[PDB]
């Protein structure tokens, strides 16, 4: 059972049918975090003292879930859709795109 | 605060250790467990700074048995062995 | 159900820190759980990235759903016993969930 | 932006919501879907300003056939009527 960590996801517009509102980009690297948070949880899992209080928790009482693997830094993106008006606007998303994972 | 201390690890290095090693600013560790069918494994690494007391103290009776120990030299994880709990 | 937070004491004798923490006897932590289905309402306090990552998952279920996880916390203070035994007032970020949501 | 929409909610709803309303700064919503066990349900509820295009376009063929509409005027949401997108016949798609 491997631990939380960042995974590789490409999101393609025109594979979820996003290709019609959306001008560009065609898709992007959105990427996703998954895996066990184990006891301890180790430097690199970025932690919180609760998700760290919880992992205790759980292993005394079970029926305490563990701590996730979320994303713990995100970073935006531009892109070029359509207005109700059928006029292409830009704007910057934010939190789009996965830079970082951990235990919370 | 930045890392400073360099430990040893092993089933909980970063993907990015360097020969099986990771730095800190907290704690080096190592800790046994058994799990139910008997055997028991070793396991080691780096603990961040904030939530390590949590951590580096030893609870009673979870699910099973484990033992973990903590320090703060360089690579001095590799000098522990903890023990199971009678 | 759907992510949401809920009750959770920590005692602190359950978990035998009852020997380094003087005090308190223990606290009100809470905890996140629950679905993250399509859609996520606004009370999920949501990420773009998440609403995305529902939506892909389900079109490919090898994509895992977002996760309902504390989307706020706040502090406690405990007096506590050091390495140096002394007993210093310290105190906890990030100790109590305020609120929960999909990430 | 501070919320400035009330909606109607129905499975949806968060859990200190009156009368089965919610407020919202984006859009109200109702969806209708098969579970999975292929029974179909209705529900409705708020839907924040951030990443609501995304939802309220949804996919057009997730593991479970659905249909959300979106609107943005109050209690919006009790006029909309969504209908289960046409079955595909044939072992593929």
């Amino acid at each position: 059972k491997s631990s939380c960590k960042r995974h590789p996801l490409y999101v393609d517009f025109s594979d979820v049918g996003w290709n019609d509102w959306i001008v560009a980009p065609p898709g992007y690297h959105a990427f996703y975090c998954h895996g066990e948070c184990p006891f301890p949880l180790a430097d690199h899992l970025n932690s919180t003292n609760h998700a760290i209080v919880q992992t205790l928790v759980n292993s005394v009482n079970s029926k305490i879930p563990k701590a996730c693997c979320v994303p713990t830094e995100l970073s935006a993106i531009s892109m070029l859709y359509l207005d109700e008006n059928e006029k292409v606007v830009l704007k910057n998303y934010q939190d789009m795109v996965v830079e970082g994972c951990g235990c919370r | 605060t930045l890392p400073f201390l360099k430990c040893y690890c092993s089933g909980h290095c970063p993907d990015d250790a360097i020969n099986n090693t990771c730095i800190t600013n907290g704690h080096c560790f190592a800790i046994i467990e058994e799990d139910d069918q008997g055997e028991t494994t070793l396991a080691s690494g780096c603990m961040k700074y904030e939530g390590s007391d949590f951590q580096c103290r030893d609870t009673p009776i979870p699910h099973q048995r484990r033992s973990i120990e903590c320090c703060r030299t360089n690579l001095c994880n590799q000098y522990l062995q903890p023990t199971l709990p009678p």
